[PDB]
């Protein structure tokens, strides 16, 4: 397990950085659709740099010994930079409907200024969620088992509410879940609509990309993070139903995901000859 | 020295301040080139040195581009326009029998050279096929044949638009030379820009209409394509 | 009858300077010891144009300069500070050339509209209007402070008065459209480079043609003079450069490699002659040894086409435009 | 413009043209003798470099 665990945080880092220093090296890549992708890389590279080595460390050793404090350190950082990540996935798609929906108002709707504003407060309400109820005890259960994990020294486990694990399930994942299927669909209708009307006016003369390009987008990321929200709210509503195994494992797999974003919105010829270039 | 440096900063701040307004201006207006072969009609369609118009719709800032101070058969000048939304392409489709090689034929050769281009690759083309009541007229009357042999073994096609109260004839001929231009159009075309062709007459008001909407559909299969989804 | 002795006149020039070629240039230059690698680092980046950019003049006390640009603008910076001095609207967007005057008080323009403006820089507003071209101005140089000379894309060539606004002479003789024009460091003769792969050699006091180089064989895109006055170098759009001699009457070398194919956009010389650099439509810059015809540098720090290209008086700084709407300084 | 075209010919070709060798010497020679005071060939120290 010790393999694949280092091989998981070197791909994370590797991919990471490579697209961070490709946009500040490059003056052709200052684009306001690229700040959206600067900040998502922050976010996965900081995942990758924090949370996963230590997660790795605390399951191989069986033990935690950085004491109490560090441990509510790494959860807040945890939920951060999961909620971070998946939130400017929203505000990608939003960029992508504003351009092709409306292609007029396009230049207009959107200015460098206004990214940065967006940018800032998506942050924000990432990191209100995150630190603030947990550094102020608001999210502890209150079950003996929670208690004796608490007091513990050498004990970093992971025990919450009703409250909380709904309304940070919701913020984190839910909204942003249909706000990207109502934008994509409609993406897609134009894009149909508009292959329709090339071929009836120079059809005899001579949907598969756009279907296969949503599927891959969509695909990638609910099959990486639908079922460990869902088991966040079912292991909470119903009790011991699920294995904490279960649960690392899922957590698991959805932080794999951090890892599939530059292959995934980073293959513009322009970032190949980027790329080759270094 | 000291002061020196400080009244240089002050002035560049001012002038910076100018460039961001106009860089809003500069980037909301659509910039068009027109484009004619000789006696084509291109000035009514504009009724209604360097010759620039102003106009607009629905909110958006349309500028088009005439040229007449520059008449030769090699346009070395037409790289300068490799940055514009579309270009407008008028040509009359009445004159086939008209010699003062047809004109038909040099109009159909200059579009190929256009299309054809180095700078020109990425640009679509709004073509205008002008003066079709006559066209009609002449066609009533008693050949196309004897200039263009191509035409004794066509048919109209069956995804045909006919208006109303036409004879199956002039419509024969309307979609033969509508047919040369998107033969050339799609020969050599890789998805990067395509023809929007219109049938034109004198007494049509709807003229602006038409490049509104082609130029909406330029820009959305443009960020189409960017996308990867087209 | 009148062509067939155009023939018989055209076929003793060719046997005229046919006897003159005892020996090449590379012949006498093979014991030259080559220059060596020439390494060259951008010192500034001058940013706030807002399209591509078509023309760059130098000033003659090496420390400003001025662009024009698609978007109607005529920016004078400054290379040392990097500082924007002046930022002059213009009536119409489509400009092709610009001009900065010896003194420093006057700054000429040009392009699509067939009119040549100059502005007045020590007052900033339109001085006078030039009327009475065909076509498309292509260059224009300041002979003094109140004479200028203009090419345009009629075939012609002309000589204004800027106090009267009045055409002095006009030069004739070219078929195509002339793309350039360079004045000779004592400001008595001119070269021009026109579309139909020739070059001519003209007279501004008594106005009329001397010579006639034809070594091109396609569009002659730039030209610039030898430092000393008796040779100059042209450049067309197949991947050529070639140097001609005026009191030989004929070329001298040719500067062309088998990896390059496209265009070339501007030429210029160094401070002592020995370097020429020439920009190309493959997005980047070469350097050449002039006596030896063989590669010394490249200058590759451009996202699209070079468009124009400078040297200062001194000799101190290179500055390159291109269509990225940036200008850079090379030392 | 037949007539005009073979009088510019005669009084072209009516120079005096002096050989390609002395031509070529004497670019040499301004090459040789004006090289020193060449920034470009020679990168000057960035004392003395203004844009440096
Ligand atoms: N019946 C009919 N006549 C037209 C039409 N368009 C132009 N004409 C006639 O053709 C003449 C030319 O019109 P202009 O607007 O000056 O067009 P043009 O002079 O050919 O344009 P250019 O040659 O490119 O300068 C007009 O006087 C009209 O009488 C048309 O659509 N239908
Ligand atoms: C211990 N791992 C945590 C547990 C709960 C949680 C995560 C991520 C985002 C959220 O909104 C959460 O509520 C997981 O990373």
């Amino acid at each position: 397990m010790g393999i694949v665990m280092s091989l998981i945080v070197l791909a994370i880092v590797f991919g990471n950085v490579l697209v961070i220093t490709a946009i500040a090296k490059f003056e052709r890549l200052q684009t306001v659709t690229n700040y959206f992708i600067t900040s998502l890389a922050c976010a996965d590279l900081v995942m990758g740099l924090a949370v996963v080595p230590f997660g790795a460390a605390h399951i191989l050793t069986k033990t935690w010994t950085f004491g109490n404090f560090w441990c509510e350190f790494w959860t807040s950082i945890d939920v951060l930079c999961v909620t971070a990540s998946i939130e400017t996935l929203c505000v990608i798609a939003v960029d992508r409907y504003f351009a092709i929906t409306s292609p007029f108002k396009y230049q207009s709707l959107l200015t460098k200024n206004k990214a940065r504003v967006i940018i800032l407060m998506v942050w924000i309400v990432s990191g209100l969620t995150s630190f603030l109820p947990i550094q102020m005890h608001w999210y502890r259960a209150t079950h003996q088992e929670a208690i004796n994990c608490y007091a513990e020294e050498t004990c970093c486990d992971f025990f919450t509410n009703q409250a909380y694990a709904i309304a940070s399930s919701i913020v984190s994942f839910y909204v942003p879940l249909v706000i990207m299927v109502f934008v994509y669909s409609r993406v897609f209708q134009e894009a149909k609509r508009q292959l329709q009307k090339i071929d009836k006016s120079e059809g005899r003369f001579h949907e598969h990309k756009a279907l296969k390009t949503l599927g891959i987008i969509m695909g990638t990321f609910t099959l990486c993070w639908l079922p460990f929200f869902i088991v966040n709210i079912v292991h909470v509503i119903q009790d011991n139903l699920i294995r904490k195994e279960v649960y690392i494992l899922l957590n698991w797999i959805g932080y794999v995901n951090s890892g599939f974003n530059p292959l995934i919105y980073c293959r513009s010829p322009d970032f190949r000859i980027a790329f080759q270039e270094l | 020295q000291r002061n020196e440096e400080k009244a240089q900063r002050e002035a560049n701040k001012k002038i910076e301040k100018q460039l961001q307004k106009d860089k809003q201006v500069y980037r909301a207006t659509h910039r068009l080139l027109l484009l004619g072969a000789g006696e084509s009609g291109k000035s009514t369609i504009v009724k209604q040195g360097i010759f620039e118009t102003k106009f607009q719709v629905d909110k958006v800032n349309f500028h088009m581009f005439d040229v007449g101070g520059q008449r030769d058969e090699r346009r070395k000048w037409i790289q300068c326009f490799n940055d514009v939304t579309a270009i407008i392409f008028v040509v009359a489709s009445s004159s086939y029998n008209m010699v003062i090689t047809n004109r038909l034929q040099e109009a159909l050769n200059l579009f190929k050279s256009i299309w054809n281009n180095r700078w020109l690759r990425t640009i679509s083309v709004i073509l205008f096929l002008n003066k079709q009541d006559l066209l009609a007229e002449k066609v009533l009357a008693g050949k196309i044949e004897d200039y263009f042999p191509e035409f004794a073994r066509y048919t109209t096609p069956e995804d045909a638009t006919p208006e109303p109260g036409e004879d199956p004839r002039v419509t024969r001929a309307k979609y033969f030379i509508r047919d040369e231009f998107l033969r050339i159009s799609t020969a050599s075309g890789d998805g990067r820009h395509y023809c929007y062709p219109h049938f034109t007459c004198a007494v049509d008001t709807e003229n602006i209409r038409r490049v509104f909407n082609d130029c909406r559909d330029i820009i959305q299969r443009m960020h189409l394509r960017q996308y990867e989804l087209l | 009858q009148l062509r067939q002795e155009a023939e018989q006149l055209k076929n003793q020039i060719r046997d005229a300077r046919k006897a003159c070629a005892d020996a090449t240039l590379s012949q006498i230059t093979n014991n030259i010891d080559p220059v060596g690698r020439i390494q060259m680092r951008t010192r500034r980046t001058l940013r706030g144009h807002l399209a591509k950019i078509y023309a760059m003049h130098w000033g003659t006390d090496s420390r400003l300069l001025v662009s024009a640009s698609q978007d109607g603008k005529l920016i004078i910076w400054d290379s040392y500070t990097t500082n924007k001095v002046h930022a002059i609207p213009l009536r119409s967007s489509w400009v092709m050339t610009c001009a900065y005057a010896p003194s420093g008080n006057y700054v000429a323009c040009g392009g699509l509209d067939n009119i040549c403006s100059i502005y007045n820089l020590k007052t900033v507003r339109v001085s006078r209007e030039l009327a009475g071209h065909t076509g498309y101005l292509s260059c224009c140089r300041f002979l003094d402070d109140n004479q200028i000379v203009t090419s345009s894309g009629d075939t012609t060539c002309a000589l204004w008065d800027i106090e009267t606004g009045q055409q002095t002479t006009t030069f004739t003789g070219h078929t195509g459209d002339v793309m350039s024009l360079s004045l000779a460091p004592d400001t008595r003769l001119f070269v021009s480079g026109a579309c139909d792969a020739s070059a001519k050699l003209w007279d501004v006091r008594e106005g009329m043609c001397r010579q006639t180089f034809t070594g091109h064989e396609s569009d002659i895109n730039a030209i610039c003079f030898f430092p000393n006055g008796n040779a100059f170098a042209t450049g067309s759009d197949d991947a050529t450069c070639r140097l001609f001699d005026l009191r030989a009457d004929q070329e001298l070398m040719t500067y062309s490699h088998d990896n390059i194919i496209c265009g070339i956009t501007s030429v210029s010389f160094s401070k002592s002659g020995r370097l020429l650099l020439a920009g190309y439509d493959d997005f980047n810059c070469n350097v050449w040894d002039a006596l030896k015809a063989d590669r010394a540098g490249v200058l590759a720090g451009h996202d699209n086409r070079v468009s124009c290209l400078g040297v200062t008086d001194d000799g101190m700084a290179v500055a390159t435009g291109s269509w990225d709407s940036f200008l850079k300084i090379w030392n | 413009q037949a007539r005009k075209l073979v009088e510019q010919l005669k009084m072209e070709a009516n120079i005096d043209r002096i050989k390609v060798s002395k031509a070529a010497a004497d670019l040499m020679a301004y090459c040789e003798a004006h090289a020193k005071e060449d920034p470009l060939l020679t990168p000057v120290p960035a004392s003395e470099n203004p844009f440096r």
